[PDB]
């Protein structure tokens, strides 16, 4: 055995290492960042019939501004997630204001290389989050779309796919992405792409849509709302 | 002599119920290079070890193996040099929170039961290793005489009519056994240790090649021998 | 080198009685740049090899030479970043004797005190022995000229000269030619430079920066640097006699 | 300051309280019940200081209630009574000592009907009649006077009437709405509430 | 150090946890340890492995231990970890009676120490306890009980069970001759006999009987003497010579 | 094989694979340039993107009024540094009323990032630090590594392909201390050119800056801001 | 204390002390639950020697919420006693009790910390927690060793859940959510598929509270099932 | 520290460290227990390595307290961690109930010491089997107490080298009604059993526990019982 801050070879910490190799096995998830807002979807990836589909819930509410799309192993998201909606509200509470879309990144991404075993407190962690993040908000900065990883490292992105088909659906983003592109266009290119790359058909069901857009509160597409996309 | 898990590594116990660890503690005694001797007297106790300076680089001085734990306690360490001044700073506390605690001078078997008692620490707990040293000490009991006691990385420890410790201890103790067995005189205890140590090592000394500690009935102060003090032993037994 | 565990952890000996953990600790030292300290008539005076890792680098970068307390000096060898914190221990077993006892800390004591940090180091399994040996320098009226060495196993020992590094005992046959119980701090001063000159492996290494401190009735008994002058000095004597 | 009563019969526990929450001078509400249920056969009547009455009735009753969840049985009226008891005694010499006054009644299968009196200290008495608050020292000698074991409860009823009717009379304190409810083999029953208009 | 750790709080590939599955062979090789439910009581029958004839006897039991006014048990393992958890279910029921005024019902006082067991299994990276339990008892919720627990931290309620040295055996042998709701303490004490003459390779000295009863609104828990015991092996070896004629 | 695991453990060579493993999370970084003149302390970067798509990583980062860094490595481990920087600071500002001797906020990394190499289940910072500050002894450049040794420089590069950008400083050394703004800034951006492959150029998307003097407060120019200085490189 | 990572990534990017976990509830006596519209109903598969009531799966955490378990015993009383205490706590902090995703959402927090803290081995259990919110909606809910939880028509969790998933995939109609007799003939219909006295079913109708039904009562449902073959 | 057991079961079910333990007793030098009817013995093997020795300094035979004494077989720095540990146990019970402990009552808090040198982490079993007697109740007592923490009351045992014969022997030789002054020559004729060498009031030790307490025997004392054979 080696320590879970154990540095191999080539400069990487092994856990961190492998931590994304997790995210390679989670269902895929897309986020666009377009003038007139940006526009998250990810596929619910559903074993069965007998499942609620309504009880998948990838992508959440941070705050009435800020959307979060995530990817791996969910328990471990459901944690950081909880982390990110507390932040806000501390942040609303001390100095009576919203969060940056970087400011509950950067909060996020503060918690990742915070596990260990000899030092540590009585309730710290063994091991990183298995997951990566997409954060898709508003603020002064205008729209602005954050992706994040296990290794904390947080970056702004224009077009960003995470998950199984990540080197698939980033290819197809790459070739349709253009900076003053409209949300309707991002929306359908979303729904086009993860289309693409699911073995299961698209369906209202099978998969979840939501939008950032000034003027507007972070918005979950309905069945209703999908269908007429779809 | 079999081995199991890791009873060569840590101190838990091997197949036939050894301390590996414990044993390679004894075996470190000699990588000094050092052997000691100690006898006691009539009305007196002696300590005396090699006092190897190599290079004429060093301070002479700064180098010794006696020590000073008390006024009237003193000892002679053989074994890894660090591990024996980390010991006698451990003796030193002990014998002055005796005293605070208690109002009276630490006796020499309490002072050497208690180090002992701290060794076996390091031999039943897992996370740290035996010291690689022998404590050898010496005083003037107020009712008991003079006083020799050992102790060992093993936690042993006991009170001896003369004992050895280092490279040749086998020997010395060989030799010391001889002696005992056919009136110890302060110059009679001096000069056995002496011829011990240069017999076993086979040595005709000088001076500035071994150091002699000693407490007396008479001065029972902790007394460390000085180079003219060590010759005035060291003709005499020429003489003979 | 017994590589068969028994070679892991300061908690362990081998089978023929020796702690394997702090001799690979010894052996950073023994691929360090020299170090150099001689204790002379008057004081102590430290010198050493500081080779240069870049043309980069300021000059004076990485010092291996630390004032401990007013009156201690210290010279390192070995692993930088352990030697530094070693700096900082006797730093601060220096200002805790002055704030229990009311005067500066005897050299000896200070030795004493921080050579057993060094040896708490060699017992367990939990922490990793310091790859550094150091020396530490002081003068006085009462105590005199003092000179000490402590290595990565926890020994202190009291030396009239002293040598740690690559060229350990190159740079001790050089020093042992000296007779510096009759000597000076102006006088060793060329001495040190010109042994630290001798031993310097030209071929092997690179480019070398010679550092240069003393403690004596010369300073009043304060660690220092040897001023630009006495050191400019001591470096055309140590080149001129190369040749 | 506040009222508390209980009378038990042979087969039954008859218990009373006051209905005022009251602040400063003012009645804030008058139909303020004080009894909590903790069991299917059991009631704690609960007054005191301000904060502390609501406080520690409720940690007792979520604690009963977490008792019957992890054993499938219920506490007994006397267990209930010296859990209670020893709660507010581990408090007494705390930091945060509670200022209660209670009555636990109950109803037992293997025991029958058991009425216990507190104090704050948590000195614990089980009595076949009891009374806390100032309203107590003008009905326990109306109690002491007309009380028998054998009393019906009907007969109960008129007893804890001439009580309450008492509080009308000579109590300063306007005090004119009561909760009832009796325990007996069947559970808590609530009774009409004794008003005074 | 993560060399030396033995790592005992882990599971294996298929699910397992080695320690408390190891846990359970020790057992296996400590007294044979039976326990039977009758209808106007309940009884501890184990195998005393102390057979030494330079032993003492001291004390009024070797296997045999009172938890409570009400409860008694027996245990199979290592005897120091026995010892341990005796001590600890002794304290469990002063802890209840302390609190509610009432003596602590049978199942709860075998939970409480099952869940010490099972903490031994999930974190501490300390070995199990080497033992398991057959408890006795009467509490006025389910009247006569009688439980098993294991190093696991598992319980169980029970008719007629045995732990340690052939407990497969002397289960099989319960099984068949057990009549529930019919057996008193008397044909009970009779199978236990029967029991440990088959599981054991037997005299009052190699064996130790306690039974658990209610006389007068009061608990009565007693060891049988050896002259007592002597008598139920005594009557088994007659019954069963009379069995081929 | 066996030596590879913990800080604690000594090879037979007398060295420590884990503290060297750290320093490898420097050398896989993109390269990031520090050097000054005789009144300014300059810090340059090339930012790499994951895609187009994706934004060129914060390289150059805030730590006071007078001291400001580029990190190359473990990006959550130099914000772990950058934090203890930052308070380091304020800590002497709210005591001292007077900025934190830049020398003296090094020699703190030093201390903090040593303790991890010596202890057991303990890891060393994978991050390695251009410093660029001005104080009382004018304008510095500060470098330090996971190995937790620090050096005093003239002029520095670290990251990937940061040897090339070594050579330049080397090379052009002398002409720094009595450069100007606008010169030594070319000198730093010509460094972080050479790294880049003769593929590619500096560009107003991949290049970051950050300035420290005399006069101006730690200042950090990114998109826009940094054309003005680009508007003269333009050979090779 | 036990300071030490007993779940880590695999080079693959697996826990796989989850995984092992998993492999501990796999081997877990088989749980079904149904989600009705006016009922719930829980079903487990089943020594002579044996008290049965001592041995039960489906256990009740609140008046409004109740659970069944597959995998170690001993680690499901640890969750469902914590649950229990986290069930009043809830309405002490609060004024309101649990609702069914709240304390199943608990019980999931509880599995995943196990999976990410020192010097512990994840719970080997996973659950099936049935119940009504305070608005009346009957809610199913199931998690497991990882900290993962979803609601449910219908699940099965244990030895053979895989089989009786299959039947309930095929068999959750609208017909079979008619009357509560035809709720609790599915159950024992699907349990019929891996089980053989070798069932335990446990019933949630509305207002009332859990009722555990008899053997004899079981034996009424069983007879009917061979009957409409 | 290390916070993990040292003594762990084997697959087989055994505790190989505890085995291990009373592998390091049963090389150690004899110790002998006769439990008399108005009194105990406890006699040892006190045999060193060379004349240099002082004998008169350390005991193997110890008091605990009045009426409470001990010996061993196994490790000698072990036994003395166990020895002042008994002694601050006696003194804990005198000082809360004014009365000297029972010996089995002290005999159990030391063997609990013992058990937990088996389960606490990063520690090993002693490596010492304890013989402790006592007089109280107006009584002899005499047990003895294993590295596992397992102890036993016994009538009369050896230890150590030849504990297999020596048990043998006094099994046969003496019973009950022994006169404690006929058990001290019994004790030391088991010792006899196993003793290379010639027996002298020097390297064995002996400690006898009757109505006026625990006391070791002088060497005059033990001279004079040698002087009968
Ligand atoms: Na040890």
């Amino acid at each position: 055995d080696r320590g879970v801050n154990t540095f191999s070879p080539e400069g990487r910490l092994f856990q961190v290492e492998y931590a994304i190799e997790a995210i390679k096995l989670g269902s895929t998830a897309i986020g666009i960042q377009t003038s007139e807002g940006v526009c998250l979807a990810v596929e619910k990836r559903i074993t069965s019939p007998l499942m609620e589909p309504s009880s998948i819930e990838k992508i959440v509410e941070i705050d009435a501004h800020i959307g979060c799309a995530m990817s791996g192993l969910i328990a471990d998201a459901k944690t950081l997630i909880d982390k990110a909606r507390v932040e806000t509200q501390n942040h609303w509470f001390t100095y009576n204001e919203t969060m940056t879309v970087e400011s509950v990144t950067q909060a996020v991404s503060n918690l990742a290389l915070q596990f260990g075993e000899e030092d540590a407190d009585p309730g710290a962690m063994s091991r990183p989050f298995g997951v990566a993040l997409l954060f898709g908000g508003v603020d002064e900065k205008g729209p602005q779309l954050f992706h994040m990883d296990p290794s904390g490292t947080f970056v702004q992105c224009d077009a960003r796919a995470i998950g199984s088909a990540s080197e698939g659906a980033q290819s197809s983003l790459q070739e349709v992405y253009h900076k003053s592109m409209t949300l309707k266009e991002a929306i359908k290119s979303s729904l086009i792409i993860l289309k693409q790359v699911m073995e299961e058909k698209l369906n209202a069901t099978n998969i979840e849509l939501a939008t950032v857009q000034p003027g507007q509160n972070f918005h979950m597409f309905t069945k209703e709302e999908l269908e007429e996309v779809i | 002599g079999s081995s199991a898990g890791f009873d060569r590594h840590i101190t838990i116990f091997s197949p036939e119920g050894r301390l590996y660890q414990v044993e390679y503690a004894f075996k470190a005694i000699n990588q000094g290079g050092l052997t000691s001797v100690a006898v006691r007297g009539k009305d007196c106790a002696v300590i005396v070890t090699q006092k190897k300076v190599p290079d004429k680089l060093l301070d002479s001085s700064t180098v010794t193996h006696l020590f000073k734990i008390t006024e009237n306690i003193g000892c002679v360490m053989t074994g890894m040099t660090a591990d024996s001044r980390s010991q006698v700073q451990r003796a030193r506390y002990e014998a002055a929170n005796w005293k605070y605690k208690y109002g009276y001078e630490i006796p020499v078997d309490m002072l050497c039961k208690r180090i002992a008692d701290i060794s076996q620490v390091y031999t039943q707990n897992a996370e740290m290793r035996p010291l690689g040293c022998c404590m050898i000490l010496i005083g003037i009991d107020e009712e008991q005489g003079p006083q020799v006691y050992k102790c060992d990385p093993a936690g042993y420890y006991c009170g001896f009519k003369a004992t050895a410790a280092g490279v040749k201890q086998t020997e010395s103790t060989s030799f010391l056994e001889k002696k005992v067995k056919k009136d110890w005189t302060f110059e009679q205890t001096v000069e056995t240790a002496i011829t011990c140590l240069s017999t076993v090592l086979s040595i005709d000394f000088k001076p500035s090649e071994i150091e002699v500690g000693v407490v007396t009935v008479e001065n029972p102060k902790f007394r460390i021998l000085t180079e003219a003090e060590i010759d005035a032993h060291l003709v005499a037994l020429a003489e003979r | 080198s017994i590589g068969t565990g028994y070679d892991l952890s300061a908690s362990t000996f081998s089978p023929d009685g020796r702690v394997f953990q702090v001799e690979y600790a010894m052996k950073a030292v023994e691929n360090s740049s020299t170090a150099i300290g001689i204790r002379c008539k008057d004081g102590v005076v430290f010198g050493v090899e500081k080779l240069v890792l870049s043309k980069l680098y300021e000059e004076g970068s990485n010092k291996r030479l630390f004032n401990v307390d007013r009156h201690v000096g210290m010279a390192v060898a070995g692993l930088l970043a352990d030697a530094r914190s070693l700096a900082d221990i006797a730093r601060e077993e220096a200002s805790n004797f002055r704030s229990n006892f009311g005067y500066n800390i005897p050299l000896k004591h200070l030795a004493d005190r921080v050579a057993m940090y060094v040896h708490a180091y060699t017992l367990y399994s939990a922490v990793r022995p310091f790859g550094c040996s150091f020396m530490l320098g002081s003068y006085s009226v009462n105590d005199g000229a003092q000179l000490y060495m402590i290595d990565p196993s926890g020994v202190s020992y009291g030396y009239w000269g002293c040598a740690i590094g690559k060229a350990r005992q190159a740079a001790k046959t050089e020093i042992e030619k000296l007779q510096m119980k009759e000597m000076t701090c102006r006088d060793i001063v060329k001495e040190v430079a010109k042994i630290i000159y001798i031993v310097h492996d030209e071929v092997k290494d690179k480019a070398f920066e010679l550092e240069l401190s003393w403690v004596g009735e010369l300073t009043n008994g304060r660690h220092e640097i040897v001023p630009k002058d006495i050191r400019e000095e001591a470096e055309k004597y140590a080149k001129e006699s190369l040749k | 300051m506040e009222y508390l009563i209980g009378i038990q019969g042979p087969d039954y526990v008859l218990v009373a309280s006051d209905r005022v929450a009251a602040s400063n001078i003012v009645q804030m509400k008058d139909d303020h019940d004080k009894m909590f249920k903790m069991s299917e056969k059991i009631l704690l009547l609960c007054v005191g200081e301000a904060g502390d009455t609501v406080q520690f009735a409720e940690y007792i009753q979520k604690n009963v209630q977490l008792y019957k969840m992890r054993n499938g049985y219920e506490l007994s009226p006397t267990a209930a009574a010296n859990f209670t008891r020893r709660n507010l005694a581990d408090c007494l010499r705390s930091r945060t000592p509670y200022h209660v006054n209670l009555l636990l009644a109950g109803y037992d299968e293997h025991e029958g009907p058991a009425l216990y009196y507190m104090d704050y200290l948590a000195a614990l008495a089980k009595a076949p009649f009891a009374a806390h608050g100032y309203g107590a020292f003008l009905t326990l000698s109306i109690l002491d006077r007309y009380y028998t074991p054998t009393i019906s409860r009907e007969r109960a009823v008129e007893l804890l009437r001439k009580c309450l009717e008492e509080l009308q009379k000579r109590f300063i304190l306007n005090l004119p709405t009561f909760s009832v409810r009796i325990i007996d083999k069947n559970g808590i029953h609530d009774l009409d509430n004794i008003s005074f208009p | 150090s993560r060399r030396y750790d033995s790592r005992t709080t882990i599971f294996s590939p298929e699910g397992r946890l080695y320690q408390v599955e190891y846990a359970m062979e020790a057992i296996g090789h400590a007294g044979t340890c039976l326990g039977i439910l009758a209808n106007d009581g309940v009884l501890l029958a184990a195998e005393r492995r102390n057979i030494h004839k330079l032993l003492d006897e001291v004390f009024f039991s070797e296997k045999i231990y009172k938890l409570n006014e009400d409860m008694a048990c027996s245990v199979a393992g290592i005897t120091s970890d026995a010892n341990v958890l005796t001590n600890e279910l002794r304290l469990i029921a002063q802890r209840y009676l302390l609190q509610y005024q009432e003596p602590i019902p049978c199942e709860q006082l075998v939970t409480a120490l099952c869940d010490i067991k099972q903490a031994y299994t999930q974190f501490g990276g300390k070995r199990p306890f080497g033992v398991s339990l057959l408890y006795i008892g009467w509490d006025k919720h389910y009247g006569f009980q009688l439980y098993q627990s294991d190093p696991s931290g598992n319980y169980g309620g029970w008719k007629a069970t045995c732990i340690g040295n052939n407990s497969a055996a002397a289960v099989s042998m319960l099984k068949q001759d057990y009549k529930e709701g019919e057996m008193t303490l008397k044909s009970a004490l009779a199978l236990a006999i029967k029991v440990l003459n088959k599981t054991m390779d037997l005299s009052a000295e190699k064996v130790e009987i306690a039974t658990l009863t209610r006389e007068n609104g009061k608990t009565v828990i007693r060891v049988l003497k050896q002259k007592e015991v002597e008598q139920l092996i005594k009557k088994h070896e007659e019954e069963e010579a009379k069995a081929e004629r | 094989n066996q030596y590879d695991n913990d800080v604690t453990v000594w090879s037979p060579q007398g060295r420590i694979h884990q503290i060297e493993y750290a320093m490898e999370a420097v050398k896989q970084g993109s390269a990031t340039v520090g050097l000054k003149s005789k009144t300014h302390a300059v810090l340059v970067a090339l930012k790499r993107a994951q895609s187009e798509l994706a934004a060129h990583q914060k390289k150059i980062l805030h730590v006071d009024n007078h001291i400001g860094i580029s990190i190359a490595g473990l990006t959550a481990d130099a914000r772990l540094l950058c934090n203890f920087m930052r308070q380091e600071c304020l800590d002497s500002r709210f005591v001292f009323d007077r900025p934190l001797p830049v020398s003296r906020l090094v020699s703190l990394i030093g201390s903090k990032t040593q303790i991890p190499t010596q202890r057991y289940g303990r890891r060393p910072y994978g991050v390695g630090l251009l410093i660029a500050g001005y104080d009382d002894m004018g304008p510095h450049i500060f470098q330090t590594c996971p190995s937790a040794n620090y050096f005093d420089c003239r002029a520095m590069s670290i990251g990937a392909r940061s040897q090339s950008a070594r050579t330049y400083l080397e090379r052009h050394m002398s002409e720094f201390m009595e450069c100007n703004l606008n010169e030594l800034v070319k000198h730093g951006l010509r460094a972080l050119r050479e790294t880049l492959p003769a593929e590619q150029d500096l560009t107003t998307k991949n290049v970051s800056i950050g300035i420290v003097g005399k006069d101006l407060e730690f200042t950090i120019y990114d998109d826009d801001d940094v054309s003005p200085f680009l508007e003269g490189l333009e050979e090779r | 204390s036990y300071d030490r990572a007993i779940t880590v990534f695999s080079p693959d990017g697996h826990l796989f002390q989850v995984e092992y976990a998993q492999e501990a509830v796999k081997k877990g006596s088989t749980a079904v639950g149904v989600r009705g519209r006016d009922i719930v109903v829980l079903g487990v598969e089943k020594a002579k020697l044996q008290d049965e009531r001592t041995v039960r799966k489906i256990c009740a955490l609140d008046d409004n919420v109740c659970m069944a378990f597959a995998g170690l015993t001993a680690d499901a009383r640890i969750v469902i006693n914590r649950a229990r205490v986290e069930c009043q706590s809830h309405r002490l902090t609060v004024e309101d009790p649990v609702t069914v995703e709240y304390i199943t959402r608990y019980i999931a927090s509880l599995k995943q910390r196990y999976t990410q803290s020192n010097g512990r081995r994840p719970f080997g259990i996973s659950a099936l927690i049935v119940g009504f919110d305070f608005d009346g909606t009957p809610r199913l809910y199931q998690t497991d060793p990882s900290g993962t939880y979803h609601a449910w028509k219908a699940n099965a969790i244990g030895r053979g859940a895989k089989s009786v998933r299959e039947f309930l995939e095929k068999n959750y109609t609208d017909e079979a959510i008619e009357t509560d007799d035809l709720t609790i003939k599915l159950v024992i219909k699907a349990l019929l598929e891996v089980v053989q006295k070798n069932i335990e079913l446990a019933v949630m109708r509305r207002d009332q509270s859990l009722k555990i039904l008899n053997p004899e009562e079981i034996e009424k449902y069983v007879a009917e099932i061979e009957k409409e073959k | 520290g290390y916070s993990f057991s040292l003594t762990t079961f084997s697959p087989s079910g055994k505790l190989v460290q505890i085995e291990y333990a009373l592998a390091a007793v049963a090389g150690g030098a004899p110790s002998v227990g006769i439990k008399a009817a108005n009194g105990v013995v406890l006699a040892t093997e006190k045999k060193q390595k060379s004349i240099l020795y002082d004998e008169r300094s350390v005991h193997k035979v110890e008091p605990i307290t009045k009426h409470i004494g001990l010996v061993y077989s196994g490790m000698g720095p072990d036994y003395r961690v166990l020895v002042h540990r008994a002694r601050k146990l006696a003194q804990q019970y005198y000082l809360v109930y004014q009365e000297p402990i029972p010996t089995a009552q002290l005999v159990q808090r030391v063997a609990s010491v013992m058990q937990e040198y088996t389960q606490s982490g990063g520690v090993r079993p002693f490596g010492v089997s304890l013989l402790i007697c006592g007089w109280n109740e107006g009584r002899p007592y005499l047990f003895q107490s294993d590295p596992s923490g397992a102890y036993f009351a016994w009538k009369a045992t050896a230890m150590g080298k030849n504990y297999v014969n020596g048990k043998t022997f006094l099994e046969k030789r003496y019973n009950e009604d022994l006169e404690l002054e006929d058990a001290i020559h019994t004790a030391i004729l088991t010792l006899k059993e196993s003793f290379e060498g010639q027996m002298t009031e020097d390297n064995i030790e002996v400690g006898i526990c009757n109505e006026a307490g625990f006391r070791r025997l002088t060497p005059t004392e033990v001279k004079d019982y040698l002087a009968a054979i």
